[PDB]
């Protein structure tokens, strides 16, 4: 009965520094 | 000075034996890689510059070139998997980990950033960073009585990198490393900076997406009340990961779910189920569906908080994906609930919107709704009210849709609809 996420948006995994 | 150099000039300066010329060329490279438009990452890689930058990371006597090469490598590692791989293949991981202990805070911060990008590539590089021993020095950076003494940007970068060490599956992060990181995560989860809070909630949401043993690791640290509190924040960037974490948690055992209920999460759901961000409504309704898949006392607590009319509303009008999750919520409710709770559901007006959804194109939601209707009819059978329910389903035009589903392409739909009309609607 319980359904998990994978069963069938996030922040960026990488960040470039521009400063 | 160091603005608008050609890659050729950078190479000529880095290949000189003059440490200051190398510094100038490395700063020029950093400035190329930190420009807004189309940074020439692949040109820098093809020039063979990564090993030289990695070697500069170790020039403790020239702090500026350490910083500049660290920044340049950070930006190379920010790109594709191939580009990050080029940074890792140059030996950068142990060099950055050594920099974490630098007496210059900007250099250790830059190393934190670089390790974050490398770990953010995926499971393998994440585990490779962990194997080289990054966790101990990273956590040592946060071992202070009061996080508020640290520089805002420093703390934010540390939190984001830690979140990347908790990220990704197949496989999930090493259980021992999660145990080592969680206390610091809880501490960051109680910090007053919105970005730190957002990244901490993301980390927790990553750790709670998996088997119930992982959820248990997190829940045992007592973070659920704080997650609920953050569930009620004004900042959408905080609510989103907090809600993701709460949902993950309620995918677990009934006792883990009860910890979310006891923390007061349900009181927040009237807002979440009417939230103007579609993603919030979808996640909230999915969380609801997993709560209505719990014990009858948990279904009852859903009832007591007045959330059933909100499910009726979502089912009546919302994005289709949200409506699909709401249909799941209803089917779980009707499968596990008591006859009294199912009757209450009908008295809240579930039938008409439920029937309106039978005209949808998705086959799976049709199956779900037919299962729910069947459950409701079983309850009615226990009360001798099957005829009143038949009439009610007919008056809103539902019987027409059910009949039309008999002549449907899918076999399961065919069986369910034919059985329904045969056993109840003459």
């Amino acid at each position: 009965d319980k359904k998990r996420k994978r069963g069938m948006h996030g922040i960026e995994s990488k960040r470039r520094k521009k400063k | 000075g160091t603005v608008n150099w050609s890659v050729e000039d950078i190479v000529k300066g880095i290949n000189s034996n003059n440490l200051e010329s190398q510094l100038q060329a490395t700063q020029a490279a950093r400035k190329l890689l930190s420009r807004e438009k189309q940074p020439p990452i692949d040109n820098i890689i093809r020039a063979g510059l990564i090993p030289k930058f990695v070697s500069f990371l170790g020039k403790t006597d020239c702090s500026p070139i350490q910083f500049e090469s660290a920044w340049a490598l950070t930006n190379i590692a920010s790109g594709t998997s191939e580009q990050t791989k080029a940074v890792v293949d140059g030996g950068a991981i142990p060099a950055f980990i050594s920099l974490l202990a630098s007496p210059h805070a900007h250099i250790s911060e830059q190393a934190v950033w670089a390790l974050g990008n490398i770990a953010g590539d995926g499971s393998a590089f994440r585990d490779l960073v962990i194997k080289h021993g990054a966790i101990d020095p990273l956590l040592a950076l946060l071992a202070v009585p009061d996080l508020s003494t640290l520089a805002c940007g420093y703390l934010r970068n540390l939190t984001w990198t830690l979140s990347n060490l908790c990220r990704n599956k197949n496989p999930a992060p090493p259980l021992d490393a999660v145990e080592q990181i969680l206390p610091t995560l809880v501490r960051l989860l109680h910090h007053n900076d919105p970005e730190v809070l957002a990244d901490s909630c993301w980390a927790i949401s990553y750790l709670t997406d998996g088997p119930n043993e992982r959820i248990e690791m997190v829940v045992k640290k007592g973070v659920v009340p704080q997650l609920v509190k953050l569930l009620g924040a004004t900042e959408l960037p905080i609510v989103t990961p907090a809600l993701r974490a709460i949902g993950n948690i309620v995918t677990g055992t009934d006792e883990q779910t009860q910890k979310v209920i006891d923390a007061g999460a349900l009181a927040v759901f009237p807002s979440l189920l009417t939230n103007p961000k579609t993603n919030i409504q979808k996640e909230a309704t999915w969380t609801m569906s997993n709560i209505t898949a719990g014990r009858q006392d948990q279904i009852q607590q859903v009832v007591n908080h007045g959330l059933v009319p909100f499910l009726v509303g979502v089912l009546s009008k919302a994005d289709f994906k949200t409506q699909k999750e709401a249909a799941w919520a209803i089917t779980n409710y009707t499968s596990g609930g008591t006859v009294e709770q199912i009757v209450y559901l009908v008295h809240c007006g579930i039938i008409e919107p439920l029937m309106n959804l039978l005209s949808a194109k998705d086959t799976k939601i049709i199956q779900v709704i037919l299962d729910a209707i069947s459950n409701i009819f079983q309850a009615a059978e226990k009360l001798g009210e099957t005829e009143k329910l038949s009439i009610m389903i007919e008056e809103c035009g539902g019987l027409d849709k059910i009949e039309a589903l008999q002549r449907h392409e899918n076999e399961s739909v065919y069986k369910a609809s034919l059985n329904l009309i045969e056993k109840y609607f003459s």
